[PDB]
C-alpha cells in the first residue's frame, strides 16, 4: 500500500551555533 | 635533482593535512553545521517520485527523498544529492557570517562511481548572486561559470572583482543547464568562500 | 634511479584521488544510498541481546541494535557492523542495476582498532550466489572465498568466469565460519562490482 | 526498567533514486 | 641519498593506511560506537541558547543543541562539538573495557576552517582523572596538560607513570580554561588509549 | 513562535556491543 | 382524573427512551461519528491564547485548544466547546447524506453549571445557509434565529418552507452576535435534521 | 386506584437510578475498562475501505477505521461500531473474571437515529460459545438467538441451562446473518453477565 | 390525593432535566474541562503494577495505568478511577475560580456493577483542606467525613461553617482509610462546590 | 518554557463510514 | 495523496485492573 | 517482552479555558 511523503525537516538559526 | 626520504615524507604529510581540512583548507560559510542554512521558500521544487519507501513492522509508512539541506552537508556518496525537476533550478542559502565572497566550490561524484554509468545529471552552466535580504527578487551577479564533466570531482570558481565590493550574508545558486539527463539535475555540495566583515 | 619532487607530488596526489573514490575507484552496486537495498525476509536473525538502552527524560525507552542495512553503508568505525548469532549466516541484497558481477569486496576493522583486542568475530569462509528473483531458494554460485584475518582491512575477491555469463540484480552472501568468536559474527561492509547490462 | 526493542526501520526502492 | 619510485609509493601507501585507521592506529576505549558512553548526570550543564530551530510543515517544533555524546563521535566538521557555559567544565565517560590508561587525545578544528575566524573556544588547561565507580567524587590524577592553539588539530598527551598502575573503566575530563571565548568552551573529540586488563 | 528544547537522547550499554 | 401506577411507569419509561435517543429521537446529519465533517478552510479562526499546556516528563511540550470538530461531537460538559474571537464567526459542515433540511438544533451549557457564573459567551443571533459545493461563497438562506439565554439548554429551530425545496449536503452556520462576552463566543453542539433524498 | 405525588416521585427516581447503572444494573464481565479484552488473532477481518482520512498540517497522514475494541466500550452513537465484511463473522473476548455465564446483551442503534435510514447492518442470527483456552477451535454452545430489528435498542438473551454448568473466562460471539446490508455487518456493544466463581 | 397525567409528566421532565445537569445542577469548580487541574507533585504515588499492556503491530510497546486526572473527569464506568497504594493517600486540585467552598461530592461505582463483587476499594474516612498557595504544607480543615459503602453511588458533604469564611483556589483531599481492600484504594470522581468571589 | 500549539487533527470522509 | 492505515492499537491485561 | 510505562500526560492552565 502507499504511505505519505516525509516532509523535509527544516533547520534555521536564530543566531550562530557554537563552533 | 632527486628527493630524499625525509623530503618525500614531508610532501606526503602536507598533502594529507590539506586533505583532512575539508580538502581545501578554506572556511565554507554555507556549511550547515557551522551556521549556514537553506531558505526553503526560495528553492525550486524537489523532484517528486515514488522511489524510496520506509516501513516499520512490515507496513508502508512513508516515502523518502533528499531535501535541499544535503547540498550544505559534506557526505557525497552516490545519491547523497538534492534533485530538482528538469535542467533549470535554484537554491538560496543564508551564510554563517556576513562576508565579501571571493570564490565558490561545486562537487559532483566522479563517473567511475556512478551506478547509472554516467554523470549526465550534473549541473553544467550556472551563476551565483548576492542578496541583500530574504525578499529581494534579483540579486547582484557574483559570477557565471560552467561545471566541467571532464574535470575533477571538486571544482573551484572565482568571483567577479568589482571596484566597490559589497558584503553579503545570503547567496543564490542558479542552474541554467545540465549534462543531458532528461528528467532531473542533481547537486551534491555547494560551498561559499571569502573574507568576513570586521 | 631517483625521483624528482614533481614526480613525488604526482604519486601522492594520484593516491589521494583514488582514496577519495571510496578507496577502490569502482562502482558499488550494493551501496544503499545509490539504490541497493536489503531483502529483509531473506536475512539471518540478528544477534539479540540487551546491550544498548536509549532513554529520554531519564526513563528506559527502547533497546538498540544494528540492522543488516549497515552492511551496505560506508562507516566502518568499531561497532558499525551487523551481528548474527553463531558462525553461519546469510544476507540477501538487491542491486541498483542489473549487472554481470565481476568482483566482491569485504571490509572488517583492523586488529589495531578493536576494543576487545581481537577480530575473532570477522567472517572466514564464505560464498556469493546470484538469484533470478526474490523467491528463488538456491542461486548460482559466483565464487567461494576466505577473508584473511592476517590480511588488509579491505579485501577483494574475483568472481568465477563462465562461458555464458548470466546477469543478476539480486545477490546472496553466505558465511560458513568465523575467526573463532563463540557467540556471533560481525559484518562491516559488503560491496558488489561489475558491468551494467545495456 | 526494561523497554522494548526498536524495530529495524526498513528501506526499499520502487525505482532507482537520483544519483 | 635519493629515493626510488617504489620507495615513494611505499611511503605514500603506509601514510594513507595509518590515516584510514582513525588517524592514530590506536584503540579508542571512549568511542561510543565501540562501547563507550557518557555518564550524563556527571557532566556540566550544556550552553543553553535559542540558536537552532527545527520545523515541520512550517511551524516551530523544537530547538536543537549538541549533546555531550558528540565528544565520543568521530565527525569534527565545524559545529559538531559540545559547548558548555564559561571556561570551566567537566565530562565523565565510561570506557568499553577496564584498562591501564596510557595516553589521551584531544581534537579541535583548525583556525583555517573556523567560520568565526578564531579557535578562542578551544580548551586550554585541562586534567584527566580515573574513577573507581560512578559515585566517586574525586578520582586519581592521570595527568595535567595544555591544548596548544598554535599546534596541530589532533594532539596526544601521555599519562603519568606510577609504581603501581591502577586500572580504570571510568574517566573524568576537567577543563580549567579556554583560549579566550567570553561565553563558552567547545569540545570536538576526546579519546582514551591504553592496555586492556587480562 | 517558540517550541521546546529537544532533550538529548541518551545512550547506555548494559554490556559491550558487538565489534 | 388521576393516573394509575401502570400509567405512571409507562410515562417514565417513554421519557427515558426518548432521552436515550440523543435527547430528540431525530437523525443528526452533522454528527461526525455518523459521517459529518468540518470543512476546515471555511471556518473562522480559533480564539488563540496560551491557556492549556500539556507536558510529559515535566517539560513544556505543547499548548492545547479545542478545534471546531467538537461542535459535531456530543459531550457538552463545560469547556467542551469551540471558541472564536469576538462575536461574529462561522462554521461550515459537510453532512453524512444529501437531504432536504427541515430543522436545526443548538445546545449550550445551562447557567447553573458555568464556572464563570454566566453564559455570556453563548451565541445570540445566527443564520443557516445551504451550499451547493465547497467553493460557493454565498449560499441559500435556510433561516435566521436567536438562541435564547433564558430558554432551555437544547433549542430547536425550523427551516424556512419554500415552494421548491432544494437539497443540500453542505451547511454554513453564521453567528452575528453573542450574549455579551467581550473576548469570544463558544459553540457546544450544532445539529442538522431533515429528510434524505431518494 | 390512583397514585400520589410521593409515589410518582419514587417511581421516577428508581427508574433513573437503574438507567444510571449501565441501563441494566448488572455486571458486564466483557467491559474493557473493567478488565475485559479482545483476543485479536481470533476475530474476523475488519471491513477495509478508504473512508476516514486523518491529516495534520494539511497533508494526508493515515486512514482510520474502528477496531473490535469498540464492541466492549459503552458509547453507541452512530458509527461507534465495529464492521466486518459480509454477513458472517466472529469476535472472541477474554472476561474480567472466571464466571458461570447466565445471559448476554446486544445493543444496536435505533432506526430513528440512523443516517442511512435503516439498520440493515444489524446482526440477526447469532450464537455464543465458551472456550476453555485461547487455542480451542470449537467451544461449548451457550445459546443461539436472533436480534430483532423490530425490537428495542438493547436486547437481552438467556444462556442454556445445563445439569453441570461449566465456568468460562473466554467467550466467542458468532454472527450467522444480518438484516440485509449487502457489504458489511456492524456491532455496537456486546455484554456478558453471570456469577463469579468462588 | 392522586395526581393527573399532566402532573406526572411535569415530575418526570423535571427529574430528567436535573439528571442532565451533571446529576446535581451545581457548578463543579474541580472539573478539568472547565478549568480545574491536578497539582501532580502534590499527589500520592500511583499504584504501580504490570496490568495493562498496549501493543502496535504485535510487539509490546508500553504499559498503561490511570492517572490522577481521571478523578476530575466525569466517566465512572468500572476501572475509570485512580488507584493509590494502600489505604492512606492524597490528591491536590487547583480550582477554576477562587471560591468560598460550601460542599463536596464523591462518587464510586455501585456494588451491583463491580466485576470483583465488592467495593472494598472505595474510600471510607477522609477530609478536605484549603491551601493558600501550592507550597503550603498544612491547609485549613474544611471538613472530615465518611463515604458510606451502604449508601448511594453519589454522596454530598457539607463544609464547616466558620465566622470568617476564607476563600480558596486550591483544595487537598486526604484519604485516611478504605472499605477493606488489602492492596489499593480507588477514586472515581471528586467535585468541589461553592460561591465565586466577586 | 513555552512549547508550540498542537495543530488540530483534521478528519474527512472519502465515503460514508459504516453505521 | 494516500497515507497508510492506522493499525488498531491493542490492549491486553496481564492481571485485572483496579476497580 | 516488557515495554516501559506510559508517563501520565499532564495538563495545566495558565489562565481559564473558554466555557
Ligand atoms: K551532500
Ligand atoms: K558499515
Ligand atoms: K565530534
Ligand atoms: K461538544
Ligand atoms: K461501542
Ligand atoms: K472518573
Amino acid at each position: 500500500s502507499p504511505p505519505p511523503t516525509w516532509p523535509h525537516l527544516q533547520l534555521c538559526y536564530l543566531q550562530p551555533p557554537p563552533v | 635533482g632527486g628527493i630524499t626520504e625525509a623530503q618525500a615524507r614531508a610532501i606526503v604529510n602536507s598533502a594529507l593535512k590539506l586533505y583532512s581540512q575539508d580538502k581545501t583548507g578554506m572556511v565554507d560559510f554555507a556549511l550547515e553545521s557551522g551556521g549556514g542554512s537553506i531558505l526553503s521558500t526560495r528553492c525550486s521544487e524537489t523532484y517528486e517520485t515514488k522511489t524510496a519507501l520506509m516501513s516499520l513492522f512490515g507496513i508502508p509508512l512513508w516515502y523518502f527523498s533528499q531535501s535541499p539541506r544535503v547540498v550544505i552537508q559534506p557526505d557525497i556518496y552516490p545519491g547523497n544529492c538534492w534533485a530538482f525537476k528538469g535542467s533549470q533550478g535554484y537554491l538560496v542559502v543564508r551564510l554563517s557570517m556576513m562576508i565579501h565572497p571571493a570564490a565558490f566550490t561545486l562537487e559532483h561524484i566522479p563517473k567511475t562511481l556512478s551506478p547509472t554509468g554516467n554523470i549526465s545529471s550534473a549541473p553544467k552552466d550556472f551563476a551565483v548572486y548576492g542578496l541583500e535580504n530574504e525578499y529581494q527578487e534579483e540579486g547582484q551577479l557574483l559570477g557565471q561559470f560552467t561545471y566541467d564533466q571532464d574535470g575533477e570531482s571538486l571544482q573551484m570558481f572565482q568571483a567577479l572583482k568589482r571596484p566597490d565590493d559589497t558584503a553579503f550574508q545570503i547567496v543564490e545558486l542558479r542552474i541554467f543547464s545540465n549534462w543531458g539527463h532528461p528528467e532531473y539535475t542533481c547537486l551534491y555540495r555547494f560551498r561559499v568562500h571569502g573574507e568576513p566583515v570586521k
